[PDB]
Order: C-alpha cells, then structure tokens, then sequence
RNA sequence: GAAAUUGUUGAAAGGGAAGGGCAUUUGAUCAGACAGGCCAGCAUCAGUUUUGGUGGCAGGAUAAAUCCAUAGGAAUGUAG
RNA sequence: UUUUAGUGGGCCAUUUUUGGUAAGCAGAACUGGCGAUGCGGGAUGAACCGAACGUAGAGUUAAGGUGCCGGAAUACACGCU
RNA sequence: CUCACCGGCCGAAUGAACUAGCCCUGAAAAUGGAUGGCGCUCAAGCGUGUUACCUAUACUCUACCGUCAGGGUUGAUAUGAUGCCCUGACGAGUAGGCAGGCGUGGAGGUCAGUGACGAAGCCUAGACCGUAAGGUCGGGUCGAACGGCCUCUAGUGCAGA
RNA sequence: GUCAAGCGUUCAUAGCGACAUUGCUUUUUGAUUCUUCGAUGUCGGCUCUUCCUAUCAUACCGAAGCAGAAUUCGGUAAGCGUUGGAUUGUUCACCCACUAAUAGGGAACGUGAGCUGGGUUUAGACCGUCGUGAGACAGGUUAGUUUUACCCUACUGAUGA
RNA sequence: CAUUGCCGCGAAGCUACCAUCCGCUGGAUUAUGGCUGAACGCCUCUAAGUCAGAAUCCAUGCUAGAACGCGGUGAUUUCUUUGCUCCACACAAUAUAGAUGGAUACGAAUAAGGCGUCCUUGUGGCGUCGCUGAACCAUAGCAGGCUAGCAACGGUGCACUUGGCGGAAAGGCCUUGGGUGCUUGCUGGCGAAUUGCAAUGUCAUUUUGCGUGGGGAUAAAUCAUUUGUAUACGACUUAGA
C-alpha cells in the first residue's frame, strides 16, 4: 500500500521472492529490494554451485559477447530470477522491471527506512528445519563475484548506525508508554478503553 | 569428422579483440598490493623509449656453463625525466567499485601539463585553471576542505604527475598525466606526501633501484591492417592455390552456420596495450653523470647515447634506466615502468648486476667506433678543415 | 495523363524486419439535432442468470452420539 | 426415377494381425479420424484430449489447469522423497 | 593364544531371510540449452483425497442474418399475393454440383434520362448504402460525350502461367 | 554391465573368465524410402576452428599375483598435447623413425563462390574377357574447361548522431 | 635507354626459434586419504559437523571496455543582429506505466526472541508481550471561510538561523534560538443554499519556452595547414598567433 515498498531481502527464499515480487511489479507496486547478499536458496552449497557453473557453461558458440551475460552479484542473480516470471520483452514488462531496484547492503536512502519481510518467501517459514540452505553472497563469491568484503565492512557501519539510531528510539519511547500510563485512569482514557481503544 | 593431425591453436584468445589501443599511454590496471609499514612512494614511473644497446657483464649462475664468464645482453634504454607531481586523486571502495571522491591540484601547471587540456593551444586563451588557481589565493581552506575529505575518506590515493616532455629531445611539447599510486603507510600519509610533494619533481632514482624486477606497460607499435599470415602465423597456403595464398583456408564448418570468434582474421596488428613482467633494471643512470656509459670495468668518459644519437630518437641528457631486454612499444614512446605484483625469487631476480661495457657505436649503421676519440685514433688525421 | 518508381513539403512512428486481427487510449478528420435526438441515473417490472440470509417439513439404528439411569469390567490403576 | 461432377496416389490412432532384430518399415481386418477443419487444451505439431464453427450478448462448462511468466487456492489434508 | 558354552559387569528388546514405495549406483557424444521458461525441497516433486476457482466458435437463454420446412392471407386482401405475415428447426467444408446476385464491351426498347452553366476518364488515410461482388455522393483535375431500368449478345471480371 | 563353471603354483572375482543374459552408442554396414530430380557441387588430401569422452600422454589418487625398477586394473579429469616420413588417389593399411604420447570420435560421412583434382562419373584411345554385332564390364590403363560475392547476416578490424 | 639492364657492397625500414627478451600466485574443490562421531551401547571418512587434496574451478594478473553503465576534475563564448547561466514569480505548450492521510529506519535468533526492571554485570535473575499492520501516528472546521473568549506555555506549518553527524548513490538526519501564523484541548457568534437528485468535477509533478526583475562568468571544438610514434578512408598522435 505504500509508494514504494522496501523488502529486506534477508532469509528469504530466491525464487519464492522473486515471484511475489514479480507479481507486485506487474500489478504496478514500486519495489526496492536491499541485502539481496542476504538472501537464501534451498539445498546444499555444492548442489546450487554446480547448477550456477551449469547456466555458465552456456554461452553463444560464435560469439560470447552475444551469450547468456551471466551476472555475477547477488542482487543480479536475484534480478535474473525475478525476470522470466516477468514478459520482459514486452513494454508492459520492462515498464514493470522499471518498478524494481535491487541493491547488495542497505545504502543511501534506504537505510533510514522501513524494512519488510514477506513471508509467503521466509527461509524459517518455509524450510523443513534440517533441510540445507545457500547464502547468495557467498555463492555469488563463488562464482565470481568481487565486493563481499566491502559489503560486510559497510553493512557493519551501517548497523553500527543505525543500533546508536535504535537507543535514542528506545530512550523516547520509555518516555512516550510513561506518558501514556499516566493518561491512563483518566475520564478520557477509560472513555476511550469503552470504544475498544 | 576430426581433423585427422593435431596442432595447436594459432594465437592467443586472451588478447583479444586485436584493436587499436584507445590512448597513445597504455593504462596501469594494476597497482602493487599496499604495504601500510613502508614509506610512502610511487609504484610506477613514466617515461620515454630512446631505443636499445647491448652490454656486457659477467653471469653469477652457480650450476650454469656459463658461470663467471661475460655474455653479451640487448638493453632497452628509456629515458626517464623527473616527473612533477600536479595532482591527488582519492578513491573510495563501494560495492560497484573503485570511485574517484575529489581531486585536488596543485596552484601552479606549467604550459606542459596544461597544454594536455587543449586540442588548439595556439588558438586558446589558456584558461585552464585559471579559477581553480584563485581557491588557494586567500589562504586555501577550500583546498584544505577537500583535502581532508581524502584523508576521512579514500581507502586508495594515487598522485597525478606528468612528464617533463621539454627536457626529452622530442617536438611534442604537451606533456602526458597519468595517476600513479602512492603505497606505503597510512591514507592521511600519503595525502600530506602529496601535498609536500604539489609543484615538485620525482626522480627515478628515488622510485627504481637496480637489479630490481619492473614491468613495462605501454602501446605497440603499429602496422594498420594485416592478414591472417602474420596476424596469427597461420600456415601458408600452397602454390597451386587459386585466389590467394595468404588466407585461412577454412573458417568454419558447416554448423554452427557463423563464423566463430577462434577463427583467425585479417584486421589491425598492433598498436595494443601491452604489460610484459620481469624485466631486470640493469643501470639507474642519473643525467647529471658525465660517464653515463663508463662502468667500473672501462671508465671510458661516454654517455649513454651512441654516436650520432639513438636513431630517430636523439640524445639523452636525463636520468635513464637501462632495462634488460625488449619493451612493448616503438622509440619515442611513452611507457610506464611499474613494481613488479609479486615478489619474484626465482634466482634470475635476485642476482646482482654489474656491467663490465656497454655498446656506444652508432646504430645509424654498422658502427665501428665506440667514441670520437676512438675513431680519431684508428683513422689518424683526414683531410677535413681544422 | 493512372500505376510502379522518385523529389520536395507536411504529419506520424521507429532497441535484430515490416505488414495484419480484436479492443481501447491519444491525435487528426468527418456526418448529425428539440422546432424529443443523444448520453446517463433512479424506481417498478419482465426474461436469463449469479450470490447471500432465513423459515417449515421428511427420512435413517424414527441418525449414531452427548446426556440420564442401571449392571458388569478392567488399566496407560484414582484415593486409601 | 432420370441425369451428371469430382474421385479411382491416401494417411494416422485404439484394438486384432502378417513379414521382418526392428523401423516415423512393408502389408491386411473393424471402427474413429486427418485429408476436407477452424476452435479450447497437450509449450510447439495434419491425426491426441475436448469440442466441430452464421453474427453478437450474458451465463455455465469440457479437456487442461490455478507460485510467477498466465486467467484461476504460495488451498485444505494424509504421507513419501 | 583361538570355541556352540557361562556368570559376582549392564538392563530391554534383538537377530535372520525376504517383499516393495521413493531415492541412489548401473546411466558415455559430440555448437550452448531446455519438466516450455524462471525457479521450487514440511515443495511450485511423487501417491492420494476433498472443495473452491479459471476459461472453447461446446451447452442454456435472448436478439439479428440466411436457409429449409410447416402454415396463414381475396365478397376496397382496407390497394406489393415468386407479396405480406405466423411458427419451428438448422448453419464446418477441399474436389465438386446447383442457386441467387455484382461488374464489362456491344444490340432492341424505355426514362420526351445526364451533359461545354462541364460527359467520360483520373486522383482523393472525405462521406453514404450493400454480408459481399459492388453501388452512390462531395472536392480536385479535365474537355465531349455518357447513364438508370427492361430485355438481347459475348473476344465479359486476373496475382501468379 | 550382471551371473560365475573355470584359469590364475592353493585361490571364483589381483588380472581374467565359458554357458547364458541385460544394455548403451550411431564414428561400421545393412534395413527403410520421409525430404530434395524447374540440381543442396559427388572421394581423398591440404588448411583452420570448435566440440565430445568411451583417457594414449601429462596432474593427483585407489588396487595388484605392487620388494625396487618396469608394468597391469580402476577413479576424478578433455586443462593441455597427441609428430616426421617410404609405398598407395586412397579412406583404411603397413613399415622406418622420433616422442611424454604418437587415444578415439563428431561438427551436411565439418570444410570446392577456401584450394587441389590424384581417384570416381561424360564425350578420345588401348587391353583382357563377354557379345554374331552395335556394344557391355562396382576389370586394368592413359588423356580430359573446377564459374560468380560488390548484396544480407556472421566474423575481423574501423568510424559515428 | 636496355619495361628496376646486370653485378658487388649497401644505411634505413620491415623481418626470422635464422635474432633476442618475457610469460604471476592465491582461494574453493573432485577423486582419494582422514578426524571427530552417531545411526546400530561395538564399529564406521558421513548421517549432522570437519581436515587435507588434481594439469580442475574461481579469483589475482593480462586484453577489451557497456558506442543507451558510472565517477571525478578543468574551462565554459556580448563590443559577437544584447548572447549564456542561476534565483524568484506571470502566462503558455508538451506530457505523465498512473499522487489522493503518512515508504512509520535496530541488529541477531527462529529447538528462540522483544520490552521493562534489578544486581554480582552475565551465554544473569524477575516480570511481561506475541497468537500479525485488525497496528501506530494522523484525521472535526467555505478542499475547510470570518470572528469572540477560556485554559495552557503544549502541538504544528513556513521561512530565518546555531551547532553537529552522514560518501555505498552521502543530497539526508538530528539540533539551538528568535520571528511568523494556526490550533479541534474547551466554550460561543456569523457564513455556506440554485453545482437545482449523481456525472474526477479539475487542487498532483516533470519537461520546457516566453515575460518581468535580482545576481554571476567572459570559452572552446571542428574544418583547413602541419607531424609520423598513426593510418585503406575515417580515426589516432603532434605542431602553429
Ligand atoms: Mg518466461
Ligand atoms: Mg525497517
Ligand atoms: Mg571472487
Ligand atoms: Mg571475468
Ligand atoms: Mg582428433
Ligand atoms: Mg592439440
Ligand atoms: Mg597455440
Ligand atoms: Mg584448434
Ligand atoms: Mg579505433
Ligand atoms: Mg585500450
Ligand atoms: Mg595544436
Ligand atoms: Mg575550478
Ligand atoms: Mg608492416
Ligand atoms: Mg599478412
Ligand atoms: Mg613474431
Ligand atoms: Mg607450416
Ligand atoms: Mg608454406
Ligand atoms: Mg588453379
Ligand atoms: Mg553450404
Ligand atoms: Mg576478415
Ligand atoms: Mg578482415
Ligand atoms: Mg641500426
Ligand atoms: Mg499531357
Ligand atoms: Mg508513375
Ligand atoms: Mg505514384
Ligand atoms: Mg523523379
Ligand atoms: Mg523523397
Ligand atoms: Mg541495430
Ligand atoms: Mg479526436
Ligand atoms: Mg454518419
Ligand atoms: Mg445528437
Ligand atoms: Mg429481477
Ligand atoms: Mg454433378
Ligand atoms: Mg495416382
Ligand atoms: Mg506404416
Ligand atoms: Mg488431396
Ligand atoms: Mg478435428
Ligand atoms: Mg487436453
Ligand atoms: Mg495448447
Ligand atoms: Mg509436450
Ligand atoms: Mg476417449
Ligand atoms: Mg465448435
Ligand atoms: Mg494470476
Ligand atoms: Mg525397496
Ligand atoms: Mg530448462
Ligand atoms: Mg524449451
Ligand atoms: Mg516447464
Ligand atoms: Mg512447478
Ligand atoms: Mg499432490
Ligand atoms: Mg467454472
Ligand atoms: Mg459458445
Ligand atoms: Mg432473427
Ligand atoms: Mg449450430
Ligand atoms: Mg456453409
Ligand atoms: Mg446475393
Ligand atoms: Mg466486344
Ligand atoms: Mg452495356
Ligand atoms: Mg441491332
Ligand atoms: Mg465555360
Ligand atoms: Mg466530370
Ligand atoms: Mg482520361
Ligand atoms: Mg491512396
Ligand atoms: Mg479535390
Ligand atoms: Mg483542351
Ligand atoms: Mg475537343
Ligand atoms: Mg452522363
Ligand atoms: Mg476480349
Ligand atoms: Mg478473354
Ligand atoms: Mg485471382
Ligand atoms: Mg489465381
Ligand atoms: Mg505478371
Ligand atoms: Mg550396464
Ligand atoms: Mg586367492
Ligand atoms: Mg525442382
Ligand atoms: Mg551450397
Ligand atoms: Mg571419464
Ligand atoms: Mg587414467
Ligand atoms: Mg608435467
Ligand atoms: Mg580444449
Ligand atoms: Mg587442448
Ligand atoms: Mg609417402
Ligand atoms: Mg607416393
Ligand atoms: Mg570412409
Ligand atoms: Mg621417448
Ligand atoms: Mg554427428
Ligand atoms: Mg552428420
Ligand atoms: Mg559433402
Ligand atoms: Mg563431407
Ligand atoms: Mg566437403
Ligand atoms: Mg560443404
Ligand atoms: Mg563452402
Ligand atoms: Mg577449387
Ligand atoms: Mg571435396
Ligand atoms: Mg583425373
Ligand atoms: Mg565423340
Ligand atoms: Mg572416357
Ligand atoms: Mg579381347
Ligand atoms: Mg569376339
Ligand atoms: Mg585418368
Ligand atoms: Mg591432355
Ligand atoms: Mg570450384
Ligand atoms: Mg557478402
Ligand atoms: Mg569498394
Ligand atoms: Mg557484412
Ligand atoms: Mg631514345
Ligand atoms: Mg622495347
Ligand atoms: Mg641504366
Ligand atoms: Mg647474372
Ligand atoms: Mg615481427
Ligand atoms: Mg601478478
Ligand atoms: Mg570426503
Ligand atoms: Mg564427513
Ligand atoms: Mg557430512
Ligand atoms: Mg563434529
Ligand atoms: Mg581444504
Ligand atoms: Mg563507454
Ligand atoms: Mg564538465
Ligand atoms: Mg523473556
Ligand atoms: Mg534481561
Ligand atoms: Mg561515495
Ligand atoms: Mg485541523
Ligand atoms: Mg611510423
Ligand atoms: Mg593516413
């Protein structure tokens, strides 16, 4: 319902994501996807390195320049799973891939934003405990992929932060349940709490 | 079917495609790996092709034939300027990358360095940096600002200097810029040795010491558009063969219906970028040096520069290195010498150099004569006007 | 003094063809009316349907159960 | 009852069959089809499933589906992997 | 030093032979590639069950077009009787047959038809009628003839050879 | 590949492996006649690229009837190599060598507007056999025109709003 | 003159395993060998976990650089039919992948957490919460007018301003104080009609132009000529008041 809606990319499962985020998209909801290093795929490490090396054993024979690019970044890798749920060869599709950002980390403007899960895509939600899981940054080093390190330095900033934002959050909401209690066993309050508020 | 005899593949895929280099300056596309305990210097050095002469010295190879005899070894002689060190360039790390944050210039360029902001000079009013140069006029706080922002920020710092192209015998006249990187200790270093180090010049000397492992990045030399025969030394067809013979016969099979990108083609030889590694620095000869050319074995007072000069280069009257081998690139070239990336211990680095004579006759023929004085004494007197 | 083909002007569109069908947006262009025409809304109906709420009946082992009473019993044995 | 056109190269499927190791092979039997035929489904396809067609409107369906491309439950349930 | 054997050691299930679901091994091809793709693992897989939902030119209902059938309709049928009206069913189609129409050159008759105050032709992302073949009109250009209807006739309709 | 009579000085399975039996491949040759007869240039070689793996070599390993050396069986693995000649048009073959090794294949039996034209497969000529003859012979022999890209894509390079 | 007449030498340029020079080191793995260790009181490289390990892979490095990927920086044209840029407000034209109360900021785990409190400050104690945002904030007034008080010294809008933090694309976030209105926290007074029974009933934000008044700056590129480190032509690299 919001103007755009920002999914924390964390836990969540690729193609279960990329599907309800291809749906909002296509139902013209702006989506902004960050920490998609975050993100998970079902089964063993080995098992979807061996399925990454399979799509980039395919490559136009004539010319590799004309092939299949395979991206290497996590926030590609879900870009590619989120396109092919997606007509993205027509101009209702590349409109609705104009809908969506996805980003490695939480960077300028996002951080200072609310964050939400879904979870239709939740890891824990979905996932028989037991069953083996892969990280996308760290499939995504695997195959290539070079910033895995400047991430983790940033998102630790990030999260340095935004825990001293999240003190002076707590420290003013101490004071705003005190204030509220102390309107409570009012005249006005106990009229409220007959409405149900 | 196969191909019924193996060989192997004619040319390299890796450097590919074989176009024209998009700067006459090859580009550094690596630095070495910093080092945060040494002192702050420059990985890398520019300089100017004057052309080749051998030596020769003896061989320290325990094990070798030819261990403590002289061998006779091809020397490329680049001539080497001090660069002025004009500009600080500093680089944050972001998850695309490498990004330039700011760059802060020195307040005075010579016409050198600011004629490479010009395509007509003669026309121009030369106004470059004129209002850049008007930030450190009232006590440069705004050059200070922006300083600072590459000592908070800016986990890489490079230094632009340029070439002192004048003191080179070339009819150029605009110097090249480039960015080297500064290694050593710690980012706000590096920042204060660039600013100590704004309008001054960095010698060779203090970059490359001798017997050190360097790499040369530089363009090619170019030859236009060529065929497969001496693009890709591809076999000759034979005499017989009707519409030419200097052609792959076969570029493809049937299917896939294209023509793939292994198979070899007529286009441009060379001028491509080059980095070749390990060359040996045989001399760090200073400019300020009568017997530039005299070692410890002859101390025959001779330059570096032959008689009648280096062929289509001139004389040199600089620093120079004499580096062991062949370069990338044709006489009168820019080339950037960089630190080698590794450190090499191969026992072919490592072993100390020391020239026993180097070769000063002309290469404008087939010299005979080392020096004028060498030559006044074999041939005694002529008839020519005293 | 037609077409193919071409120039100029005008209008329009154009990421490895173009052209077409259905439908609408937008732009251009064009026919028309009252002395009731168009486009709508509401009400009460009719025809065809779709979706709810709720009432009264019938059957069965005249549901089986639960519940109530009574007899016997055990164990994954309650209290003593 | 008269008159006359075209045709007299066929092919596929289920079942029954012959020759052949077999064949998208060759040859028969009964029916249904394609040819001669669009439509919905099987991504795609002469023949398969469904259903055969004037032009429209509304409703309900078949076969096939209902994460997203894609209209329709990231339904509910018992397990297995 | 080894065995079918046992207890001061423990503390409740264990062994053997099979049977069949899924999975794995058996399981090797040539351009890069195909449960259609993306992807998916208490699945978006397999086996099964129950509901809901989606949508065919199919079914139901209604309108309109045609066709075929069965009827009605003459003492101003309150003047159209291969006409008008009522009722019902039906509509795929190559090769092919038959019908009803559209168009072109010329002929007989008619409209005492149109026309130098502009015939014919031609152009026109202008209009109207016809399911269509086509027909009609407006504007431009043009300069001498040409249409409707009723019949007659054929060297009568083109995208291909 | 399974099974294991038997061989392997005793010992089924180190290596083998009969009688049977289950497969895979499409580099063999048949089988078929679906596509092409208003023509898809028909053998081999030369040149050049890529792909497969059923791995000859090289890397790392497991097993041996592996003491060492040299071998043999097997695994991951196609990254990287896999030759020079004599004879023959040959493919294939066979020999001399050298090598780490001289593995097997595919790509319209890769590749003729890339070549070459030795062979086959027009018209000339000779022989042998057959035929009365004209003539035949997947029998031998010798001689016999190898066309066109400037178009589109693809590729290699080169500009550019 | 002998279609470069021929012969010897021949610089330059090009060129040759016929000449020289140079051709990097890290991570993750396969096979395989192991560790700990259940299933299965033992055993076991495997089931959870884990070590080593190949000419493998992925990096490093090397080539090109997206001609619709991006950054930093220098200069930006008037005595040149008064041109360029910025700021503000007047009117026009283009449009708009689609404003209509608010995108409302911990991090980690999920066989666990959040919040509050307390001490010995921990991998602590106690209490409480979840079972969805069905929340929270906001929301009354001609699309919100004019006006009168009461209570309070709060809330909120706009500009001015102080100080700080933020470089991943920061372009925002937090402040200090003075103005300047408003306040529905409470109680009053006036107005709204006829848009005639509905017809978004027009209230958003990009491009631009042009008008007015207030600042600011005072260049290059290309052709042509030239160079040869370049080159089929373009292009490239040089030079020229
Ligand atoms: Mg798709
Ligand atoms: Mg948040
Ligand atoms: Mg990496
Ligand atoms: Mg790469
Ligand atoms: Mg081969
Ligand atoms: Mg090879
Ligand atoms: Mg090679
Ligand atoms: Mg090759
Ligand atoms: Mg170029
Ligand atoms: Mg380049
Ligand atoms: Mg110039
Ligand atoms: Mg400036
Ligand atoms: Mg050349
Ligand atoms: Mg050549
Ligand atoms: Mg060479
Ligand atoms: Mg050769
Ligand atoms: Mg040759
Ligand atoms: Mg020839
Ligand atoms: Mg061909
Ligand atoms: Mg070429
Ligand atoms: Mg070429
Ligand atoms: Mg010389
Ligand atoms: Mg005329
Ligand atoms: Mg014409
Ligand atoms: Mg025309
Ligand atoms: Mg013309
Ligand atoms: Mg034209
Ligand atoms: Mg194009
Ligand atoms: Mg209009
Ligand atoms: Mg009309
Ligand atoms: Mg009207
Ligand atoms: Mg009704
Ligand atoms: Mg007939
Ligand atoms: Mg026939
Ligand atoms: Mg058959
Ligand atoms: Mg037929
Ligand atoms: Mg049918
Ligand atoms: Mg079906
Ligand atoms: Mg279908
Ligand atoms: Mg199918
Ligand atoms: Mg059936
Ligand atoms: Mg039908
Ligand atoms: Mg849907
Ligand atoms: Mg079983
Ligand atoms: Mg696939
Ligand atoms: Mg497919
Ligand atoms: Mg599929
Ligand atoms: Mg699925
Ligand atoms: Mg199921
Ligand atoms: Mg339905
Ligand atoms: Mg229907
Ligand atoms: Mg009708
Ligand atoms: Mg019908
Ligand atoms: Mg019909
Ligand atoms: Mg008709
Ligand atoms: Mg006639
Ligand atoms: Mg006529
Ligand atoms: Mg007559
Ligand atoms: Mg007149
Ligand atoms: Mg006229
Ligand atoms: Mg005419
Ligand atoms: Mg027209
Ligand atoms: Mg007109
Ligand atoms: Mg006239
Ligand atoms: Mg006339
Ligand atoms: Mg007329
Ligand atoms: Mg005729
Ligand atoms: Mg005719
Ligand atoms: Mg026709
Ligand atoms: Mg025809
Ligand atoms: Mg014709
Ligand atoms: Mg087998
Ligand atoms: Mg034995
Ligand atoms: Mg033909
Ligand atoms: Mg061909
Ligand atoms: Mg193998
Ligand atoms: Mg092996
Ligand atoms: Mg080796
Ligand atoms: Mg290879
Ligand atoms: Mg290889
Ligand atoms: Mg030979
Ligand atoms: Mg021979
Ligand atoms: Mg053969
Ligand atoms: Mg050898
Ligand atoms: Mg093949
Ligand atoms: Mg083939
Ligand atoms: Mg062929
Ligand atoms: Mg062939
Ligand atoms: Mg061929
Ligand atoms: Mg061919
Ligand atoms: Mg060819
Ligand atoms: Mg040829
Ligand atoms: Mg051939
Ligand atoms: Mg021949
Ligand atoms: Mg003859
Ligand atoms: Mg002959
Ligand atoms: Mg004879
Ligand atoms: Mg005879
Ligand atoms: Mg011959
Ligand atoms: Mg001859
Ligand atoms: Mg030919
Ligand atoms: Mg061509
Ligand atoms: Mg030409
Ligand atoms: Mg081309
Ligand atoms: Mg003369
Ligand atoms: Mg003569
Ligand atoms: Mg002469
Ligand atoms: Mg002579
Ligand atoms: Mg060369
Ligand atoms: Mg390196
Ligand atoms: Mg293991
Ligand atoms: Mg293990
Ligand atoms: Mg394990
Ligand atoms: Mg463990
Ligand atoms: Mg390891
Ligand atoms: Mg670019
Ligand atoms: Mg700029
Ligand atoms: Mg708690
Ligand atoms: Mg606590
Ligand atoms: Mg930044
Ligand atoms: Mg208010
Ligand atoms: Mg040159
Ligand atoms: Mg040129």
């Amino acid at each position: 319902v919001e103007p755009v809606v920002v999914i924390d990319g964390k836990g969540h499962l690729v193609g279960r994501l990329a599907s309800v985020v291809a749906k909002q998209l296509l139902n013209g909801q702006k989506i902004v996807v960050v920490r998609a290093e975050e993100l998970n795929i079902s089964g063993e490490f080995f098992r979807n390195k061996l399925k990454y090396h399979d799509f980039l054993r395919k490559a136009t024979a004539f010319n590799k320049t004309r092939g299949p690019f395979h991206f290497r970044a996590p926030s590609r890798i879900f870009y590619k799973a989120l396109r092919g749920m997606v007509s993205h060869k027509t101009a209702r599709g590349k409109a609705a891939l104009e809908r969506l950002k996805v980003f490695e980390g939480i960077p300028p403007p996002y951080d200072k934003k609310k964050r939400v899960v879904v979870p239709q895509a939740l890891r824990v939600l979905r996932l028989k405990p037991g069953r083996k899981y892969t990280t996308l940054g760290k499939l995504s080093t695997s195959v290539g992929w070079k910033y895995e390190d400047v991430v983790a330095k940033l998102e630790a900033k990030r999260k340095v932060s935004s825990a001293e934002y999240y003190a002076k959050k707590r420290a003013f909401t101490k004071k705003v349940a005190s204030a509220n209690a102390t309107a409570a066993e009012s005249d006005v309050a106990k009229q409220l709490a007959a409405l149900g508020y | 079917s196969h191909r019924k005899y193996e060989a192997p593949r004619h040319g390299h895929l890796g450097f590919l495609p074989r176009k024209r280099a998009a700067s006459i300056r090859a580009r550094v596309k690596a630095f070495p790996k910093d080092d945060r305990s040494k002192p702050v210097a420059l990985t890398s050095f520019l300089g100017y092709k004057a052309g080749m002469t051998t030596i020769v010295r003896d061989l320290d190879r325990p094990g070798s034939k030819f261990h403590k005899r002289e061998v006779v070894e091809a020397v490329t002689v680049v001539d080497t300027p001090p660069v002025v060190v004009v500009g600080v360039v500093g680089y944050v790390e972001t998850p695309r990358g490498l990004r330039s944050l700011t760059t802060v210039w020195a307040e005075h360029l010579s016409d050198e360095v600011k004629r490479r902001f010009y395509k007509n000079w003669y026309k121009s009013k030369k106004k470059a940096f004129t209002k850049y140069s008007a930030k450190y006029a009232q006590d440069g706080a705004g050059i200070e600002r922006e300083l600072a922002r590459i000592k908070k920020y800016a986990s890489v710092v490079r230094v632009l200097v340029h070439t002192q192209i004048r003191k080179t015998p070339l009819a150029q006249k605009k110097a090249h810029l480039a960015e080297i990187q500064l290694n050593g200790g710690s980012i706000s270093e590096k920042v204060d040795w660039a600013r100590e180090h704004f309008e001054k010049t960095v010698a060779v000397d203090s970059v490359f010491e001798q017997n050190e492992m360097i790499d040369a990045i530089a363009v090619t030399k170019g030859h236009g558009f060529e065929g497969v025969t001496h693009r890709w030394g591809t076999k000759k067809l034979p005499r017989k063969t009707h519409r030419g013979l200097r052609k792959v016969a076969c570029i493809g099979a049937w299917h896939p219906a294209h023509v793939m990108w292994s198979v070899a083609r007529a286009g441009q030889r060379g001028y491509h970028s080059r980095t070749s590694i390990n060359h040996k620095i045989y001399r760090v000869g200073k400019g300020d040096d009568e017997a530039n050319g005299a070692t410890s074995f002859d101390r025959t007072k001779k330059t570096i520069t032959p008689m009648g000069g280096f062929v289509h280069y001139g004389e040199i009257k600089n620093d120079f290195i004499m580096v062991k081998g062949c370069i990338p690139g044709n006489r009168k070239r820019i080339v950037t010498l960089r630190k080698s990336l590794y450190t090499n211990t191969s026992r072919k680095a490592l072993e100390e150099v020391s020239l026993k004579w180097i070769d000063t006759a002309s290469k404008f023929g087939k010299g005979r004569f080392q020096t004028p004085a060498e030559k006044h004494a074999f041939m005694g007197t002529l008839k020519k006007d005293l």
